[PDB]
């Protein structure tokens, strides 16, 4: 059939060159009767369209209006790939590359490459900053509280949080981390308690990061 | 050009969905359709319109007049969740996609977001950094929009918004943080975080004269 086979590093620094290869197989990359390009999907969003090549009378090619200062989209006529390359790199520019083939007339994609993710970060390894998530004023009338923990700007996963050294599970909601445009982790994780004990209860979170030796307890300060 | 999408439609087995994609005079050029599962590349399910390519199951079928591109299923299987796209051409760019769609296939009955809104903890603002921390639980189907507000005007500048994610009792979990100075948290009156889930806004505010 036709193959398109992805290559090119999954990370690079920012403010650099980011350069993907699709290097075909069953088709020729100056085919009359198709079309060669690339499209983005930054992870948990949409498609977008960066760029496309063809060879008519001559090569002729269109790119997207953000990274068209920035996109080239070269044929190696040679090795059979056509290659994408993004100057001057930022985080929002991490995302999954796919190469694709455009089918004439409608120049509908009937051919994707397997698609590489690609990271536009710096991070270092760091220990989070471990704060506490607590509501000001209150004043509830449900038989229920939430309190947590805030793990912010950690690297790199995972982080395991615990409460009361393991004695309290139930009601325990460790939320998955997000990926900020540093290249830094944070997390939350929350419990839910009755409020009738908030006064003599305590709650205190197990904060632990391996990779930078971190192992902080802190507790969760209740306001009234 | 924008193709505007809903952000979800969700669908019991066996029943019609129907997935739109509006933009000015879209009805004027053709329109492709898109299927998008977690982890692989996008499929083609329709093309010109409303042509079914090779493979492509009947129930899939499309529309275009207008203004309105329709994507319709007939029959939903569960195997049809996915992310469904659109695309067309303008000018002078010769590509543009759809926001995207994330279609459902009720496994469990709709569920509400549980929202609760976090103010920065005094020890951050000891720190001299500020963060919002709103947690977004127990809603099904594992779609949310979440938008954040300085007093009444929205604010996009440092909001990181996660991915929904599964849970053990099959819904779905989120989690929004916002960035600020603490200049910045003592500055504005109010903040609020509003979770939208199929048309129902779930909204929860904080406010730097609570403590």
């Amino acid at each position: 059939q036709v193959q398109l086979q992805q290559s090119g590093p999954g990370l690079v620094k920012p403010s650099q060159t980011l350069s993907l290869t699709c290097a075909i197989s069953g088709d020729s990359v100056s085919s009359n009767s198709a079309a060669w390009g690339w499209i983005r999907q930054s992870p948990g969003r949409g498609l977008e369209w960066l760029g496309i090549i063809q060879k008519r009378s001559k090569w002729y090619n269109n790119y997207a209006v953000s990274v068209k200062s920035r996109i080239t989209i070269n044929p190696d006529t040679s090795k059979n790939q056509f290659s994408l390359q993004l100057n001057s790199v930022t985080p929002e520019d991490t995302a999954v590359y796919y190469c694709a083939r455009y089918s004439y007339p409608f120049y509908s994609i009937d051919y994707w490459g397997q698609g590489t993710l690609v990271t536009v970060s710096s991070a270092s390894t760091k220990g989070p900053s471990v704060f506490p998530l607590a509501p000001c004023s209150r004043s509830t009338s449900e038989s229920t509280a939430a309190l947590g923990c805030l793990v912010k700007d950690y690297f790199p996963e995972p982080v395991t949080v615990s409460w009361n050294s393991g004695a309290l599970t139930s009601g325990v909601h460790t939320f998955p981390a997000v990926l900020q445009s540093s290249g830094l982790y944070s997390l939350s994780s929350v419990v839910t308690v009755p409020s009738s004990s908030l006064g003599t209860k305590t709650y205190t979170c197990n904060v632990d990061h391996k990779p930078s030796n971190t192992k902080v307890d802190k507790r969760v300060h209740h306001h009234h | 050009s924008v193709l505007t999408q809903p952000p979800s439609v969700s669908v019991a087995p066996g029943q019609t969905a129907r997935i739109s994609c509006s933009g000015d005079n879209i009805g004027s050029y053709y329109v492709h359709w898109y299927q998008q599962k977690p982890g692989q590349a996008p499929v083609l399910v329709i093309y010109e319109d409303s042509e079914r390519p090779s493979g492509i199951p009947e129930r899939f079928s499309g529309s275009n007049s207008g203004n309105t591109a329709t994507l319709t299923i007939s029959g939903t299987q569960a195997e049809d969740e996915a992310d469904y796209y659109c695309s067309s051409y303008d000018d002078p760019n010769f590509q543009v996609f759809g926001g995207g769609t994330k279609l459902t296939v009720l496994g469990q009955p709709k569920a509400a977001p549980s929202v609760t809104l976090f103010p920065p903890s005094s020890e951050e603002l000891q720190a001299n950094k500020a963060t919002l921390v709103c947690l977004i639980s127990d809603f099904y189907p594992g779609a949310v929009t979440v938008a954040w507000k300085a007093d009444s005007s929205p604010v996009k500048a440092g909001v990181e918004t996660t991915t929904p994610s599964k849970q053990s009792n099959n819904k779905y979990a989120a989690s929004s943080y916002l960035s600020l100075t603490p200049e910045q948290w003592k500055s504005h009156r109010s903040y609020s975080c509003q979770v939208t889930h199929e048309g129902s806004t779930v909204e929860k505010t904080v406010a730097p004269t609570e403590c």
